[PDB]
C-alpha cells in the first residue's frame, strides 16, 4: 500500500485551499518532506540528507521574511471555492498518474548483476568529490565565483548606504 | 602621531601592530589560515630530511601482470 | 565537603546510559550468535552436549558493497546473513539458490503526483505527446521484423 | 596560415616564463606603466571633474599599476605561449627546447620531469590546462604540473639537426628513461 | 558505502516496497556441456582469514583467470569458464589444508575476526600464530606487495592502533606459545 | 506455550531493544532537570529539590505528571494543530538524532557512512518547530521570540556545521562510529582544543541555553515562544530542549573525548578479564563499561551546561550575531585550511579503514 | 575526452563500455559515414533502458496468455519479503521455514 | 593516518586475492541464469517457427546477460507471521 | 488535468508564493536527475544534481533580497 499517494493527495488538497502566505511556506515544507523520505528509501540516501541540510536552512530564512511583510490582506479576504468542486478537481488529477507512456519500461522489472572487481569500495560522495575537484574543477570554481557575486549582490540590493 | 593609523607601505611592522591590537579577530584568524599553505610549501624539506612518501595504494582494480598468458599452465583440471 | 545529594541525579543518569549499553551490547550480540548456529530452530535454541564453548559474533559496522554481497552469500550457505562456516566445499543447494532482486525503475511518486512539481514542458511532452513513443516503438517493431530475414 | 613547428601543446608555467624574449619583458613593462598612463590620458582627454587637468590620487595610481602589472604579464604570457604552439615564429625557442630535452634524455631523466600526480591526475591536469590560454583574457589557468600530454613525440628529439652535432649528446632508448609512461608499467599494466 | 542498487539486498524492506522488489530464484543448473565444479563453502570470516594464503598458493591461477578476463574483450564470463574452475579448486584446496593441518589456529583467527568487526588490526595475536603454523606446515608466507619486507603492517611490533577489547582465546593461546615455543 | 513463547520473544526481541533504548535516553533527560536544579542549588548555596521522592529522586516524575494533568489552553478544541505542531516537530527532530549515537562499537540504531550529515540535518529540522509557534500569533511575546530564534540559528548553524566538518575531514569519514574509533591513540581535545570550545559555544547557542538564552529570557520575553503553552505542548517543548542538551553533551564527548573509548586501556582489560567471553555476562559488563565511559564524559558536559548557567550572565542576541560572524567563522575557516596543510605536509592524508 | 558514465566507486559503470565503443567508432578516420556506428549506438541505449528487452518480455507474457499457460508453471519462483528468504526456500538440508534475521546484521 | 594507509593496503590486497575465486563463482551464476532465460524463451516461443532466440544487442562479440525475467510462483504468498507458509520451489505444491 | 493549466490554481496569491512555486519546479528537475543517475549508476548525474541544488539556492537568495528591498521602499519614510 503506497502511502506516498495519500500524503501527496493531502498536500495537493491544501495547495488549492491555501490563502495566507504562512500556509504557502507550510506547503513548501510539506513538499520537501515527501521528497526527502522518498529519496531516503529507493534511490539515494545521500541526497535525501543533502536536501534536508540545505533546504531547511532556506526555509527558516524564507519564514523570517514573511514576518516583515504580512499586511492583514489575507486575514479577512474571502474565498469561495466549494468542497464538491475541490474534490472533483483532485479526483480527476488522480485518474492520470502515468508520467511516461512506455508501458514496457513501466511494467517490466529489471535486475543488475553485481561483480567483485571493485575491491576499493567507497561512498558515492567520495566519488563525486573526486570528479568535482579534479575532472570538473572549473565548475566548482565558477560556482564559488557565483557565490561571490551573490554576496556582493545581496549587499548592494539591501543595504541602504 | 601618538595614535595615528600607520601606512602599510611605509611602516609595515607598525601597520601589523595596529591590527594585532585593535582587530584581534582579523590578525590571528589570518595568521592561523596562513600556516596552512606555509606548511604545504615546506613539504619538500620533509621529503628530503625526515622521510619519503608512501607507496601509492592499489586502488585501481585487480593488479594485472604486464605479460601475456602462460600457455604452459595446467593443474586442477576437469 | 562533597555534597552527595547533588551527585545522586548524576548516578541515575550514569545508570541510564548503562541500561542502553548493557541491553544493546548483549541482546544484539546474542541474537547474531544464536542465528549463526544453523538453519533450523532446533539448533539455534538447543545446545548440543558435544558442542564447545559458545563464540559470540559482535555487530558489524562501517560496511560497503562487498559486505552486502558477503551477507547474501552467507545467507545462501548457512541460512543467516552472518552465518559461520569454514567448509572447503559448499553444499549442492548453494549452486541453485542464488537470489536476484528484480524491481521497477519508475520515477518517484512525488515527481508524478505533486500538484506543481510534475508540470514542465518536457514532462507534458512525455505524458501527453506521442512523438517520442511513436518513434521509439519503431525500434521495438524492428526487432521482430528482423528475425525471419 | 603562418605555421611553425609545434614545441609543446601545453607548456609549463615555468617554461613559458623562462622562454620570455626581451620584447616579452618590454610588453610586460609597458602594460605595468600603461594603465597609470591611461588614467593620465583619460584625465587629459576629459577631466573627471571640472574643466582643468587634475592628477588622479596616488591611491588610484597604485591600484592602476597593480591592474597593469597583471595585464602586462598576461599579454607577455600569451605571446610566449604561441611560440610553443607554433602559431608564431619560434626558431629561437625550438633550438632552446631541443637542447634541454636532449640533455634530460642523456641523463635518463624525463623531459617533462617527475610528478606528484598519479597517472589519472596527470592526464586530468593536462585536459584542464590544455588550450586554456585562449581564455586567459577571461580568467587565468596555467599548467603547473609535470604531465606527459604535450602533443609531441620524443622520437623527433633523436634525429640530429643542423648545429646539433657538436652538442655531443648520447640518447638512451625511451624505455630506460625514468618517469616515462613507456618505462613505468613493468610489473602491472594498471600500475606505473 | 550503503547505496541502494538493483543488484543486491537493499537497506530495508521499505526500499523493497517502493521498488516492488522480487527476489527471484532459478531452479535450472548449468548445462551438462560445462563441467561441474565444487563451490567454496567458506563464509566471510574464514575467507578473510585465508585471503593471503589463497593468494600465495594460487597466484598463477588468479593471474591467469584475470588475464583471461582482460584478453576476452567483453566475453569474459563465457570464455573464461575453464580458468574460473581452476581458481575455485585451488582455493578450495587451501581451505581443505587449513582444516587438516592448522584447524585450531585457523578457527582461532576467523572467530576473532567475527569478534572484532572483521578488522585485521584487532587479531594480530591470533594471526601471528596462524601465520607461523601455515609456514611450518604449508610453506606459505603472507606478503603485502609494493612495500619493503620489514615495513609490513602485520609484522609491526608496536602499532599505533590496537583493539579496544582483547580476545580471551587469542590471549591464552598466545601465552601458551610464548613460554613453550620460545623457551 | 513454551515453544510458541520462546520464538515469540525472538519475534519481538528487537522492539524491546528499541524500547529499552528509548527509556535509556528518557531517564537521562528526566534526571538532567533534577541534576541541573541540584547543581545550581549548591553553587548558589541552596539545596535544590530534595522533598519530592527520597532525596528528590521523584522530582522529574512529579513535574511531568502534574503538567500532564493540566488543562490545554487553545482558542478551540479543533485548534489542537496549532499548539501541538511546533513541539511535536521539535521533539521528533531530536529523538531521531539519537539513532546515530553509538553507545558502543556498532551499537547504534542507524549505521551509515553519512551519519554526520543525518545528525546535522535532523537537528536543523528542530528549528522549524520553534518558529511554528509564532504562526501569525496574537501574542506579542511569542512573536518576538521567533525573530530572536531565527537570529540565533544564523549565528551557530554555520559555525557548528563547519567545526563538525573539520573533525570529519581529519578522519576523512562522515560516519560517527568511525570518528570514535579514530581517537584510540589521541583524543581530539588535544589537537583541537579551540574547536572544542567553539563546538560547546555553538551547542549552547543551538539549545538556546545561557549565556545565549535570548529565546526564553524570563526578564525580557516572560517565557518566549512558550508563554502561550501549557500542559502537554509545554512538556514536549521542555522535553525536546533538554533532549538536545543531553545530545549535544554526548556529541562533545564523541567528537573530542573519544566517545565510548576507555579512559585507561589497562583498567578496561583488567575488569573484562574477570569475566568469561563465552558467557553473556561479559557482554553485559562490556556494554556497561563502554556506555559508562560515554556517560562519564557526557555527564561532565551536562554538568558544564549547568555550570555556565550558574556563572555567566545572558548575552544579547545582536551581540551574538557579531560574535559568530566576526570571530568564530574566521577562526573555523582558518582551521579548515590549516588542517589539510599539516596533513599533506607530513604525508598523512586520512583514509577509511 | 571528458569522463561519462562513472560508477559509484570511481570506475566505469555497466554501460561505459558501450559508450566507449561508440566514441571509438565515431572518431575513427577509416569510416566514411556514421552508418557503421549505428548498431553500436543502439546497444548503448539498450544498456541503460533495456526497452527492446522489456518489449520482448511483453510479447512472451502476452503470447503465453493466449495459449492458456499459467504464469507460475513457466515463470521463475520469487519471494516478496526479505525476512522470508528461509533456509527451506534456499534448499539447505536442515532448512526450516522460520523467518531469517534482517533487523541488524 | 599513516598506519591507516598501511592497514588500507593490507585490506585491499586481501580483497584482491579473494577476487578471482569470488568472481569465478559469480560468473558461473550469471551464465547459469543466462541459459535459464533463453531456455524459458525457447519453451514459450517454440510454436512460433519464425522466432529467433537471441539477445537484443547487435554486438554478438560482447556478452550481454539478460536482465529481465518472467515471474512464476509466489513462494511466500501464504506466509503469515514468525513463519513462512512457503510453497514448493521445485514443481507444484 | 495538466493541459488546462491546473497548477495555476495551486499557486497562492502572494509574491512569495511565486517564489515557492519556482523552488518546487526546480526541485522537480533535480529529483529527476537523481532518478536517472541512480539507475544508470552514473556519478556525473549526481554531480549535476548537486550543482542544481547549489545554483537554485543562490537564486532564492537574490530573489529574496530584491523582494526585501522592494518591501523596504514602501515602508521607508522612517520619520519616527
Ligand atoms: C575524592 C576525594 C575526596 C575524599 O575522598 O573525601 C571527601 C569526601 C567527603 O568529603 P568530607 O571528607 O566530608 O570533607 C571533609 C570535611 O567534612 C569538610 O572539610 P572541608 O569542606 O572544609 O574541605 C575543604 C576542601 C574541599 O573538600 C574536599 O577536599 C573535597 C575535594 C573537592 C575537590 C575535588 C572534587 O577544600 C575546598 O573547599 C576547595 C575545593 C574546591 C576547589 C575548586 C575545585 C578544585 C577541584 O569523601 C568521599 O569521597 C565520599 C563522598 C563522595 C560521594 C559518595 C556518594 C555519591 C552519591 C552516590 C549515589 C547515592
Ligand atoms: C598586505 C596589505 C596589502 O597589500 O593591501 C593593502 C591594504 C591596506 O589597507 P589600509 O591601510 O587599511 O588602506 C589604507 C589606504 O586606503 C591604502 O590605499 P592604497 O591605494 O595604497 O591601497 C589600495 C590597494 C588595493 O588593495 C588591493 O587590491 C588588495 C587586494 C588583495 C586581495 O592598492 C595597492 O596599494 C597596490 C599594492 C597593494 C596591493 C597588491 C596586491 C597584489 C595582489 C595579490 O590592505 C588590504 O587591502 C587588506 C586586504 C587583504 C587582507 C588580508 C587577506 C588575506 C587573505 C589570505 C589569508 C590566508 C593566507
Ligand atoms: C571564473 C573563475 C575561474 C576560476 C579561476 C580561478 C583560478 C584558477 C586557476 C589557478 C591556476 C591554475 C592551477 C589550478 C590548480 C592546479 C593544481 C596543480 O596542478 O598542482 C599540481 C602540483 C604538482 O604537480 P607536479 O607534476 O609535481 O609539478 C610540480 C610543479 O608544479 C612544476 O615544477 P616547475 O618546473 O614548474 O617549477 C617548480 C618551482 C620552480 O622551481 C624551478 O625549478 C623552476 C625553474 C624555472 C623558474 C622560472 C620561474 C617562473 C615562475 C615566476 O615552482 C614553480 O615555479 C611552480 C610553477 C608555479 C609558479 C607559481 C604559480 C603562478 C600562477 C599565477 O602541485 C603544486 O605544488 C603546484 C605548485 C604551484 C603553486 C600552486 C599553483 C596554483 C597557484
Ligand atoms: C509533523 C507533526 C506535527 C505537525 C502536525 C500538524 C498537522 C497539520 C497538517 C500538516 C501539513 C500537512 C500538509 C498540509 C500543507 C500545509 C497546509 C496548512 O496550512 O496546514 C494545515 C492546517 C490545517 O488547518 P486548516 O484550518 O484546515 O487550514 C487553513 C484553512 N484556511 O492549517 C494550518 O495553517 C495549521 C498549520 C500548523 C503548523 C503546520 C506547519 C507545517 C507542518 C509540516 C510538518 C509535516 C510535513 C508535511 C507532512 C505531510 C505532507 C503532506
Ligand atoms: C612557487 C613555489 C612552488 C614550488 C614548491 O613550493 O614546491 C613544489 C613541490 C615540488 O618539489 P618536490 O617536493 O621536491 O617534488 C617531489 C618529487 N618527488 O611540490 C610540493 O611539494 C607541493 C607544494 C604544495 C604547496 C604549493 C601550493 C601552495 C599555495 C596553495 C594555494
Ligand atoms: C609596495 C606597494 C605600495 C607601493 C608603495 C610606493 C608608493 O606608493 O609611493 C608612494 C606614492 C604616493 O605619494 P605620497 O602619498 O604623496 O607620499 C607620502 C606623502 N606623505 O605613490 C605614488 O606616487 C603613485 C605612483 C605609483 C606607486 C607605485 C604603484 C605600484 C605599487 C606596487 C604594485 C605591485 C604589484
Ligand atoms: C566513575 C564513577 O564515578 O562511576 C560511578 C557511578 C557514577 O558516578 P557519578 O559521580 O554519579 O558519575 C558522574 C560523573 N561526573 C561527576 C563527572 C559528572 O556511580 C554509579 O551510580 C554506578
Ligand atoms: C524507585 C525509587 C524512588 C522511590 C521514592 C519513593 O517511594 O518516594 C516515597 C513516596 C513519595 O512520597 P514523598 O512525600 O514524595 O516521599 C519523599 C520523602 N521526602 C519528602 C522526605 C523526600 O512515598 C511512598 O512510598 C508512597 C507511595 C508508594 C510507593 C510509590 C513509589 C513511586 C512509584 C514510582 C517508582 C517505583
Ligand atoms: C583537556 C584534557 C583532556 C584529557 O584529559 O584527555 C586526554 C587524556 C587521554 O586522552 P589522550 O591521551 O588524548 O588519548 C587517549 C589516550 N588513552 C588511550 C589513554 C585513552 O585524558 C587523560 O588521560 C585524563
Ligand atoms: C601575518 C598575518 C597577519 C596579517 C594581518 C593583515 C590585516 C589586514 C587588514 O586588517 O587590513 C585593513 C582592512 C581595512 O580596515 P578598515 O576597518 O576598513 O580600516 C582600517 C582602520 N581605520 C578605519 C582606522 C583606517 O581590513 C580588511 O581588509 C578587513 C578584512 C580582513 C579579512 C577578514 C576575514 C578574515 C578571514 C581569515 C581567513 C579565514
Amino acid at each position: 500500500m503506497n502511502l506516498e499517494i495519500l500524503d501527496l493527495s493531502i498536500l495537493g488538497f491544501y495547495s488549492l485551499i491555501s490563502s495566507n502566505s504562512f500556509e504557502s511556506i507550510a506547503i513548501l515544507v510539506a513538499t520537501i518532506m515527501p521528497v526527502i523520505t522518498e529519496l531516503w528509501y529507493n534511490y539515494s540516501q545521500l541526497f535525501a540528507l543533502l536536501y534536508t541540510l540545505i533546504y531547511v536552512g532556506a526555509v527558516v530564512i524564507l519564514f523570517v521574511f514573511i514576518l516583515s511583510v504580512i499586511n492583514e490582506k489575507e486575514e479577512y479576504e474571502y474565498e469561495y471555492s466549494g468542497l464538491f468542486i475541490l474534490i472533483l478537481v483532485l479526483l480527476l488529477d488522480d485518474l492520470d498518474d502515468n508520467e511516461s507512456n512506455d508501458n514496457d519500461y513501466n511494467n517490466v522489472y529489471i535486475t543488475d548483476y553485481a561483480d567483485w572487481f571493485n575491491n576499493y569500495n567507497e561512498s558515492d560522495l567520495s566519488v563525486i568529490g573526486n570528479l568535482l575537484f579534479t575532472e570538473y574543477a572549473l565548475l566548482l570554481l565558477i560556482i564559488s565565483f557565483i557565490l561571490l557575486m551573490s554576496i556582493i549582490g545581496l549587499i548592494l540590493i539591501v543595504k541602504k548606504d | 602621531a601618538i595614535g595615528d593609523y600607520p601606512v602599510y607601505y611605509k611602516q609595515p611592522i607598525r601597520w601589523l601592530s595596529y591590527h594585532a591590537h585593535t582587530r584581534p579577530h582579523v590578525f590571528y584568524a589570518i595568521a592561523v589560515a596562513a600556516l596552512g599553505p606555509v606548511f604545504m610549501m615546506a613539504t619538500p624539506l620533509r621529503r628530503k630530511f625526515l622521510y619519503d612518501d608512501h607507496e601509492p595504494l592499489p586502488a585501481n582494480g585487480y593488479p594485472l601482470p604486464n605479460r601475456s598468458r602462460d600457455k604452459t599452465l595446467t593443474g586442477y583440471d576437469d | 565537603m562533597i555534597p552527595f545529594e547533588a551527585l545522586i541525579p548524576y548516578a541515575i543518569m550514569f545508570a541510564g546510559f548503562c541500561l542502553g549499553g548493557g541491553v544493546m551490547n548483549s541482546a544484539i550480540t546474542a541474537d547474531i550468535t544464536k542465528r549463526a548456529r544453523g538453519p533450523n530452530q532446533e539448533i539455534k535454541r538447543n545446545v548440543g552436549e558435544d558442542e564447545g564453548p559458545r563464540n559470540y559474533t559482535k555487530p558489524r559496522y562501517n560496511t560497503d558493497q562487498w559486505d552486502k554481497y558477503f551477507a547474501v552469500r552467507d545467507l545462501r550457505l548457512t541460512g543467516s546473513l552472518r552465518g559461520q562456516s569454514d567448509n572447503a566445499v559448499a553444499e549442492e543447494s548453494f549452486k541453485t539458490n542464488s537470489i536476484q532482486p528484480y524491481s521497477n525503475t519508475r520515477r518517484p511518486w512525488v515527481l508524478r503526483r505533486h500538484i506543481i512539481m510534475k508540470n514542465s514542458p518536457t514532462k507534458w511532452a512525455r505524458k501527453y505527446s506521442s512523438r517520442r513513443d511513436e518513434r521509439e516503438q519503431e525500434i521495438k517493431d524492428d526487432y521482430i521484423r528482423g528475425m525471419g530475414e | 596560415m603562418e605555421t611553425y613547428e609545434l614545441i609543446d601543446s601545453d607548456p609549463k608555467f615555468s617554461r613559458v616564463v623562462r622562454y620570455f624574449r626581451p620584447s616579452d619583458y618590454l610588453t610586460w613593462a609597458l602594460g605595468t606603466i600603461g594603465a597609470p598612463g591611461l588614467m593620465v590620458l583619460f584625465e587629459k582627454i576629459e577631466p573627471a571633474k571640472g574643466n582643468t587637468f587634475k592628477m588622479p590620487p596616488p591611491s588610484i595610481m597604485r591600484i592602476a599599476t597593480t591592474i597593469g602589472f597583471f595585464g602586462g604579464f598576461y599579454y607577455a604570457y600569451t605571446s610566449s605561449t604561441k611560440r610553443f604552439w607554433g602559431y608564431s615564429e619560434n626558431a629561437k625557442e625550438v633550438a632552446k627546447d631541443r637542447y634541454e630535452v636532449k640533455k634530460a634524455l642523456s641523463e635518463k631523466k624525463s623531459p617533462y620531469g617527475s610528478s606528484l600526480l598519479n597517472p589519472y591526475q596527470q592526464d586530468m591536469s593536462a585536459r584542464n590546462s590544455t588550450n586554456s590560454q585562449l581564455l586567459l583574457a577571461i580568467f587565468p589557468w596555467f599548467n603547473v604540473a609535470n604531465h606527459q600530454s604535450h602533443g609531441i613525440d620524443l622520437r623527433k628529439y633523436y634525429e640530429v639537426r643542423d648545429g646539433e652535432e657538436n652538442w655531443n649528446f648520447t640518447l638512451p632508448p625511451l624505455d630506460q628513461v625514468k618517469d616515462l609512461d613507456v618505462a613505468q608499467y613493468k610489473e602491472y599494466s594498471n600500475y606505473p | 558505502s550503503s547505496t541502494h542498487t538493483n543488484d543486491s539486498l537493499n537497506s530495508s524492506n521499505y526500499v523493497d516496497k517502493l521498488k516492488d522488489t522480487h527476489f527471484v530464484f532459478e531452479n535450472d543448473k548449468l548445462p551438462s556441456e560445462i563441467p561441474d565444479v565444487e563451490e567454496v563453502g567458506a563464509t566471510t570470516a574464514p575467507l578473510l582469514s585465508a585471503a593471503y594464503f589463497i593468494g600465495a598458493k594460487c597466484q598463477d591461477y588468479n593471474d591467469d583467470f584475470m588475464l583471461c578476463q582482460k584478453e576476452a574483450k567483453g566475453n569474459g564470463p563465457i570464455d573464461c569458464l575453464k580458468e574460473g574452475r581452476r581458481v575455485t579448486r585451488c582455493a578450495s584446496g587451501v581451505l581443505k589444508d587449513l582444516n587438516t593441518h592448522c584447524s585450531d589456529e585457523f578457527r582461532l583467527h576467523w572467530q576473532c575476526l567475527s569478534f572484532s568487526n572483521l578488522e585485521y588490526k584487532n587479531c594480530r595475536k591470533a594471526e601471528s600464530l596462524l601465520n607461523k603454523c601455515v609456514f611450518e606446515k604449508m610453506n606459505l608466507v603472507k606478503k603485502i606487495p609494493g612495500i619493503p619486507e620489514d615495513r609490513q603492517i602485520h609484522l609491526k611490533q608496536n602499532p599505533v592502533l590496537k583493539p579496544v577489547a582483547l580476545h580471551q582465546d587469542s590471549e591464552v593461546a598466545f601465552k601458551k606459545a610464548q613460554n613453550e615455543n620460545s623457551i | 506455550m513454551l515453544n510458541n513463547l520462546f520464538d515469540f520473544i525472538e519475534y519481538i526481541e528487537y522492539w524491546l531493544i528499541i524500547v529499552a533504548f528509548v527509556a535509556s535516553v528518557l531517564i537521562v533527560v528526566a534526571y538532567l532537570t533534577v541534576a541541573e536544579r541540584k547543581t545550581m542549588g549548591y553553587m548558589q548555596r541552596r539545596l535544590g529539590p530534595n522533598a519530592v521522592g527520597y532525596y528528590g529522586v521523584l522530582m522529574a516524575v512529579a513535574d511531568a505528571l502534574k503538567l500532564l494533568s493540566k488543562e490545554i489552553v487553545l482558542p478551540h478544541n479543533g485548534d489542537i494543530i496549532y499548539v501541538m505542531s511546533g513541539p511535536l516537530i521539535s521533539l521528533f527532530s531530536v529523538l531521531l538524532s539519537w539513532a546515530v549515537i553509538p553507545f558502543g562499537p556498532g551499537l547504534s540504531l542507524l549505521d551509515s557512512e553519512y551519519s554526520i550529515i543525518y545528525l546535522l540535518a535532523s537537528g536543523s529540522i528542530g528549528v522549524f518547530g520553534t518558529v511554528i509557534v509564532g504562526w501569525m500569533s496574537n501574542s506579542k511575546y511569542t512573536v518576538l521570540a521567533t525573530v530572536r530564534t531565527t537570529a540565533q540559528l544564523i549565528s551557530y548553524e554555520l559555525v557548528l556545521t563547519t567545526v563538525v566538518f573539520i573533525i570529519a575531514l581529519i578522519v576523512s569519514s562522515l560516519n560517527i562510529n568511525v570518528i570514535i574509533e579514530s581517537q584510540y591513540n589521541i583524543w581530539y581535545i588535544i589537537p583541537f582544543f579551540p574547536l572544542c570550545l567553539i563546538f560547546f559555544i555553538s551547542a549552547l547557542a543551538e539549545t538556546a541555553r545561557p549565556p545565549f538564552d535570548n529565546v526564553e529570557a524570563e526578564s525580557e520575553l516572560v517565557s518566549g515562544h512558550m508563554t502561550e503553552l501549557s500542559a502537554s505542548p509545554f512538556v514536549i517543548f521542555f522535553l525536546s530542549e533538554y533532549c538536545s542538551m543531553v545530545l549535544m553533551s554526548t556529541l562533545t564527548a564523541i567528537f573530542f573525548f573519544g566517545g565510548y573509548l576507555p579512559f585507561s586501556n589497562t583498567i578496561h582489560h583488567l575488569i573484562l578479564n574477570l569475566f568469561d567471553q563465552h558467557s553473556i555476562y561479559y557482554f553485559i559488563i562490556e556494554g556497561i563499561l563502554l556506555s559508562g565511559y560515554l556517560a562519564i564524559k557526557a555527564n561532565f558536559f551536562m554538568f558544564s551546561f549547568v555550570w555556565i548557567r550558574a556563572a555567566a550572565p545572558r548575552l544579547r542576541y545582536d551581540l551574538l550575531i557579531l560574535f559568530c560572524w566576526y570571530v568564530l567563522l574566521p577562526i573555523v575557516f582558518a582551521i579548515v585550511v590549516f588542517a589539510p596543510g599539516i596533513l599533506y605536509c607530513f604525508d598523512a592524508l586520512p583514509v577509511i579503514i | 575526452a571528458p569522463l561519462q558514465q562513472v560508477g559509484r566507486h570511481g570506475g566505469p559503470n555497466k554501460c561505459f563500455g558501450e559508450f566507449q565503443r561508440v566514441v571509438e567508432c565515431m572518431t575513427n578516420a577509416k569510416h566514411d559515414s556514421y552508418e557503421p556506428c549505428n548498431n553500436l549506438k543502439n546497444d548503448y541505449l539498450e544498456c541503460r533502458k533495456h526497452k527492446v528487452e522489456r518489449y520482448k518480455a511483453f510479447l512472451m507474457q502476452k503470447h503465453a496468455e493466449e495459449l492458456g499457460k499459467d504464469p507460475e508453471e513457466i515463470g521463475a519462483p520469487f519471494v516478496r519479503k526479505r525476512r522470508f528468504l528461509t533456509s527451506k526456500t534456499l534448499g539447505l538440508v536442515d532448512g526450516d521455514d522460520y523467518e531469517i534475521g534482517v533487523e541488524k546484521i | 593516518n599513516r598506519e591507516k594507509i598501511e592497514l588500507k593496503r593490507e585490506k585491499l590486497w586481501a580483497r584482491a586475492h579473494l577476487m578471482p575465486l569470488l568472481q569465478a563463482e559469480q560468473d558461473r551464476n550469471v551464465v547459469r541464469r543466462t541459459f535459464a532465460y533463453y531456455k524459458r524463451e525457447g519453451e514459450i516461443m517454440k510454436d512460433v517457427p519464425w522466432w529467433e532466440v537471441k539477445s537484443t544487442y547487435s554486438n554478438k562479440d560482447i556478452f550481454h546477460p539478460p536482465q529481465t525475467v518472467l515471474f512464476g510462483k509466489h513462494i511466500d504468498r501464504d506466509s503469515g507471521l514468525m513463519y513462512a507458509n512457503s510453497r514448493n520451489r521445485f514443481g507444484p505444491d | 488535468m495538466d493541459l488546462i493549466l491546473l497548477m495555476l490554481v495551486a499557486v497562492g496569491l502572494n509574491i512569495i508564493d511565486i517564489y515557492i512555486m519556482i523552488e518546487i519546479l526546480i526541485m522537480g528537475c533535480t529529483v529527476n536527475t537523481i532518478y536517472s543517475a541512480s539507475l544508470d549508476n552514473d556519478m556525473i548525474g549526481l554531480i549535476y544534481s548537486l550543482i542544481q541544488i547549489i545554483i537554485a539556492g543562490v537564486e532564492s537568495a537574490i530573489g529574496l533580497s530584491i523582494l526585501v528591498n522592494y518591501n523596504r521602499i514602501r515602508n521607508s519614510e522612517e520619520i519616527e
